[PDB]
RNA sequence: GUUGUCGGCCAUACUAAGGUGAAAACACCGGAUCCCAUUCGAACUCCGAAGUUAAGCGCCUUAAGGCUGGGUUAGUACUAAGGUGGGGGACCGCUUGGGAAGUCCCAGUGUCGAUAGCCU
RNA sequence: CUGUUAAACCAUAACGCAGGCGUCCUAAGUGUAGCUCAGUGAGAACGGAAAUCUCACGUAGAACAAAAGGGUAAAAGCUACAUUGAUUUUGAUUUUCAGUAGGAAUACAAACCGCGAAAGCGUGGCCUAUCGAUCCUUUAACUUUACAAGUUUUAAGCUAGAGGUGUCAGAAAAGUUACCACAGGGAUAACUGGCUUGUGGCAGCCAAGAGUUCAUAUCGACGUUGCUUUUUGAUCCUUCGAUGUCGGCUCUUCCUAUCAUUGUGAAGCAGAAUUCACAACGUGUCGGAUUGUUCACCCGCUAAUAGGGAACGUGAGCUGGGUUUAG
RNA sequence: UCUCAGGAUAGCAAGAGCAAGUACGCAGUUUUAUUAGGUAAAGCGAAUGAUUAGAGGACUCGGGGUUCCAAGAAUCUCGACCUAUUCUCAAACUUUAAAUUGGUAAGAGCCGCGGAGUUUACUUAAAUGAACUCUCGGGAAGAAUGCAGUGCUCUUAGUGGGCCAUUUUUGGUAAGCAGAACUGGCGAUGAGGGAUGAACCUAACGUUGAGAUAAGGCGCCCAAAUGCACGCUCAUCAGAUACCAC
């Protein structure tokens, strides 16, 4: 799929349509200190082998993309989900119109 | 060996034609429906003898070719090829199947083709001159014996393979109302555009 | 008549004589009284329930019945469904329509004979 | 049935009627609808939006709301031996007015008229309609056509 | 194992057993499926209509306006 | 009687080869400076007024094709309820109800409008 | 998920038919404008069956990502241009339905926009498939909390996306047992019996032909009507708190689709031998090689060395070679 | 639902209650009014798909053989294109199109572009519309038939392997096989009849007498006709009847 890096859309803070930089979403790491990590560790200490289950059977070949939009005007951030895709290419509107002209 | 005809006799199915839903349905052993002098004019062979299936059943194509070949040899030898037009009215459209571990799914491959016949459907038709009517009636009867159960033999008062009664046919002869194509006759109505009728030539 | 199409094989209907009607109401007469099943004996009853309609008497009943006058409906509902007897004549064949020598259908005029057998 | 989807088994129900291909049908565009009217609901295949579920095609509902492009209608569905009210919203396309009330009003007005006049004259008029009634006695003077049962003949 | 997959046999009769229940015709019906435009109108036209009896303090509000 | 404009129904309106054409309209028609337009002023756009019913278009013509409606088809095929009905069966038929479709026949061939007009 | 089975509302089974889904698309979404496609006839250098250019005719026979069905002609198709409505709030409705969830889609009310003169149309793909909870993590947005008081840093929250469970209402999970075990199951296999009879076996009908001549002495192709339950298969009714599951030996009785013997009819019957048929089991139908064998094959005698049934007759009658515990 | 011998969950069932049991109400019924539908059939000289027969054809699209003489013309053979036809068909074809059947209705909560009101981003150029209120005018009750089953609460048992018949049906050669549809039934159910026997025929059960029956019978076993009249039948293999034993 081809997603334009620049896009005009709604901004809540600006209450109008803004130019937003469009980037893909990135899952960031698990902070060592979240209650979850804490418990996992604490259970797992001592004996009782492994505690929580481990997920062996994974069926999906595709991951739903999260578009991150940043408003140029107000700096605000918003996430939208997109349909399943195997490939994602982001492109400058410049190169997009250039490629459309060539074709 | 081929399964006994008594298996497929009764039409228990809904009709299974050779279709784009049917792969590898074989052919039917009866390929030719006309024998004798096919070139004859309605005038040349006036009388018709029909085999009419009295029963409701499925006749195997193989059975058809059988009864046919038979009737043909009979007629050709005993009168002359010149003297009879033999036509097989019925065609074998229906495909039989045969299921060849256990019952897991029974849907069968294609066994052979059969013609689905209902009570009163004409199986065979022969057209001939008077002197030969009997002979025809004879050979047809014999072909009836190549056949499942009951079928009967009949003489039509219509003209050859035409829809006209010999009387209508004769009147329309007299009045020059008849046009001739082979086994077919055309009748002329008042509904036609005058650019056709012979007179404006 | 349309509502009888469905029951034809389970029942015989016909066109009764006034005589028949009377006979029925004298021998088999019973009345629907505040839900009770009450033998037709006095006329006080016909007055009780139907009096105001102008039915004072068994004979009157029989009249609105045979004429089918202004109030048929109440004249009828007044009359308890008739519990009959075994026919003295056997029925002919109950599988067959009166037309085939059977019993189910309208025996147009003939219902009377049947009633006579049952009374 | 292995598949259940909004349009399953919709083939001949929704196909446009013969020679209806691409009919716009401006009349439906102009029909006026009011909160209390009775609507009959009929799908057209060219217009995909506001399509009712096939079950409701040819049903008669009672109007309930009026939206800009669509009439809210009310129908009922028997489910497990009970009736369940269903609030449908149909785009204008798949809706037409039912004559079931029109007949009623026309009839009523005429009837009422008759009764009022009769009330003027002391004659009580009744509007009750009686079904087919047993035929009155008749005299018949006509030409007799005497038929006899035909012999059997075979036409081949 | 072997079973009978789907039969609808006894279910129809079962359904007719106690009758088919039909809901009650209520003069006043719920507001589902009715647009807000119309609804606000109703609210307003009711609040202002004197021929429609309101509560006491309500009429105070209406009569002040 | 007839016309343009916007129409509801969408062949009884369509298709083919013809006849005919008051008036007014509609058109074909003349011309590319201007708004507009294309490879091309063909078209689209603009400006007109030397011609013309030859086109389009109205109205009619065809033992015309099509379409529309009735007739036959036929109480046929199919079908509702009953059957300790018949038949080895396939199937057929008895009693009480509904009831079709093609060949072939005969008729019809656009209708309803609002608006401004022509026929003094 | 589509079309059929499915029997004109809906609904309806089978390891029933024919197929399709875990993707693809910044345009293949959205809008405006113009254009009319598939194909056919006639015509123009190189030019040839097929390149481009023309005209006339073209109800749609073409095209519309993907399977099918439906839908579409001044368009939903083709061309060109513009734009992100594949957006912000909620809630409702329809399909399946426990009328829970989830998936889809629809109609509203508030917005903020895009295209067009404008009406209008846009909350994704013409419509019907293309999808995922609790806990946990991560992210976005918010004068939520850390409970003596504060400031930090850090940590908890509320609303909503994404990370996934395809056994798709969503457990973290490899084999072997003939050394075996328990609860049960005739809801279910292995033997008999039952229904069926395809397959096996045994009979007919028609008569092309074979019989040097001649269809039917004797046979019978192409077709076709049956019978039988000594084959095999199919089904799963009875028996799983057990009906002892191969064969032979022994013995008795029944069948006749008769091998021999009796009396006959028929012949392509000279005799001899043989073949076909009828009344017919009354009596008989043997000795050994090899094989656990049923069967098979051989060596022999014989009037003949018929085919079968009786829980595939016959284990409180044997035998135990085979089959199927533990070496 | 790791769910298939089980659980929940609706449905079916019992008891206790609530409410004015809107009777202008209700209905596994008709009637009447308005309406849906693409199945059966039929249809393929009508679309889609198959698919036999012969003929014609000014104009045709090519092949081959013929002939001549010569390369052309004349001409036999093929098909393709029309011409007028013709044989037999479709569950995944269809113009046409049933029976049986589905919606919604048949009035006091009715009808009538008559009135007066109410509406602060409801509608319109428009007192235009719309929705609700109070008014004005008219309205024998607006089909038959039946009501010894009015509606609703609450609490809860059992059940969740089914099986058979008529008709319709799919797989299968077929099966006392395996699956589905409507109504029953058998299970849960006795009585008389089919000698006999779950699902057939009559018929549904408190204790008991009478009478007249249904289904089926009346030569004997056996209650009741060796009744009274017809037609047909002689078997050295008679025949003797629904579901049924071929
Ligand atoms: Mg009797
Ligand atoms: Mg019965
Ligand atoms: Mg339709
Ligand atoms: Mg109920
Ligand atoms: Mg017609
Ligand atoms: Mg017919
Ligand atoms: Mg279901
Ligand atoms: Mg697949
Ligand atoms: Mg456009
Ligand atoms: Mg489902
Ligand atoms: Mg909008
Ligand atoms: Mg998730
Ligand atoms: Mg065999
Ligand atoms: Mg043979
Ligand atoms: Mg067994
Ligand atoms: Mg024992
Ligand atoms: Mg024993
Ligand atoms: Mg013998
Ligand atoms: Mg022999
Ligand atoms: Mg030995
Ligand atoms: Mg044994
Ligand atoms: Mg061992
Ligand atoms: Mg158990
Ligand atoms: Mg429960
Ligand atoms: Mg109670
Ligand atoms: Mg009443
Ligand atoms: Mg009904
Ligand atoms: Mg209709
Ligand atoms: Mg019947
Ligand atoms: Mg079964
Ligand atoms: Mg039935
Ligand atoms: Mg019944
Ligand atoms: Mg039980
Ligand atoms: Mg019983
Ligand atoms: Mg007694
Ligand atoms: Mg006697
Ligand atoms: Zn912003």
């Amino acid at each position: 799929v081809q997603v334009p890096k620049t896009r005009k859309t709604y901004c809540k803070k600006c209450n109008s349509h803004t130019n937003h930089k469009v980037s893909q979403y990135k899952k960031s790491k698990e902070s060592t200190h979240a209650q979850g990590r804490r418990r996992y560790d604490m259970k797992q200490s001592g004996f009782g082998g492994q505690t929580k289950p481990i997920f062996r059977k994974k069926a999906k070949t595709t991951k739903k993309v999260a578009l991150k939009f940043d408003c140029t005007t107000c700096k605000t951030k918003r996430v939208i989900p997109i349909k399943r895709c195997k490939t994602i290419v982001f492109m400058d509107i410049t190169q997009i119109k250039k490629a459309k002209v060539n074709k | 060996g081929r399964r006994p005809a008594r298996c497929y006799r009764q039409p228990k199915g809904k009709p299974y034609p050779k279709s784009r839903y049917n792969r590898g349905v074989p052919d039917a052993r009866i390929r030719i429906y006309d024998s004798g002098r096919k070139k004859a004019t309605v005038e040349e062979f006036p009388y018709v003898v029909h085999i009419v299936s009295d029963e409701k059943e499925q006749i195997t194509s193989e059975a058809l070719e059988a009864a046919r070949i038979a009737a043909n040899k009979n007629l050709i030898k005993f009168i002359s090829k010149d003297a009879f037009h033999l036509r097989c009215r019925v065609h074998p459209w229906h495909v039989l199947r045969i299921n060849k571990s256990g019952m897991r799914g029974a849907f069968g491959k294609a066994l052979g083709k059969a013609a689905r016949v209902d009570i009163g459907s004409i199986l065979f038709s022969v057209r001939v001159k008077e002197p030969h009517v009997k002979y025809a009636i004879d050979a047809l009867t014999r072909a009836k014996a190549k056949f499942p159960g009951r079928q009967k033999v009949v003489t039509s008062q219509k003209w050859g393979f035409t829809k006209l009664t010999r009387a209508q046919y004769s009147r329309l002869r007299n009045q020059k109302k008849l046009v001739t194509d082979g086994s077919n006759v055309k009748v002329i109505g008042e509904r036609g555009p005058l650019s056709r009728l012979e007179l404006f030539r | 008549l349309n509502m009888i199409k469905r029951v034809l094989p389970f029942i015989t209907f016909g066109y009764p004589t006034r005589n028949t009607i009377s006979k029925l109401i004298y021998k088999r007469g019973f009345a629907k009284v505040n839900g009770q099943r009450i033998p037709l004996t006095d006329n006080t009853i016909v007055e009780k329930s139907l009096g105001k309609f102008g039915i004072t008497c068994v004979e009157d009943l029989i009249h609105e019945i045979t004429t089918v006058g202004p109030h048929f409906k109440e004249a009828n509902n007044f009359l308890w469904p008739f519990k009959l007897d075994t026919p003295r004549g056997g029925f002919r064949n109950k599988r067959h329509a009166y037309h085939q020598g059977g019993d189910w259908g309208n025996r147009e005029v003939y219902i009377n004979d049947l009633v006579k057998a049952m009374l | 049935t292995h598949s259940y989807g909004y349009r399953r088994q919709t083939r001949k129900k929704f196909a446009k009627a013969y020679k209806t291909k691409g009919h716009v049908r401006i009349s439906r565009y102009l029909t006026t609808y009011k909160v209390g009217e009775y609507v009959d609901i009929m799908v057209d295949g060219s217009q995909h939006k506001g399509m009712p579920y096939k079950l409701y095609h040819g049903r008669t509902g009672k109007v309930f709301n009026v939206n800009p492009r669509s009439i809210g209608v009310i129908v009922h569905r028997i489910v497990n031996g009970r009736y369940i009210e269903k609030r449908l919203h149909v785009k204008i396309e798949h809706v037409r007015p039912s004559n079931v009330k029109t007949a009623l009003s026309k009839r009523y007005q005429a009837n009422d008229q008759a009764k009022a006049e009769g009330n003027k004259a002391g004659k009580r008029v009744s509007t009750k309609r009686n079904p087919g009634q047993p035929l009155e006695a008749v005299q018949v003077q006509g030409a007799v056509n005497f038929q006899h049962p035909k012999v059997f003949r075979e036409i081949f | 194992a072997k079973s009978k997959n789907s039969t609808n046999k006894n279910q129809i009769s079962k359904s007719h057993r106690n009758g088919i229940k039909k809901p009650k015709d209520h003069r006043h019906i719920s507001t589902k499926g009715v647009n807000p435009r119309f609804l606000r109108n109703r609210r307003r036209a009711i609040k202002n209509d004197p021929s429609i009896k309101k509560s006491k303090n309500l009429e105070k509000k209406v009569n002040k306006e």
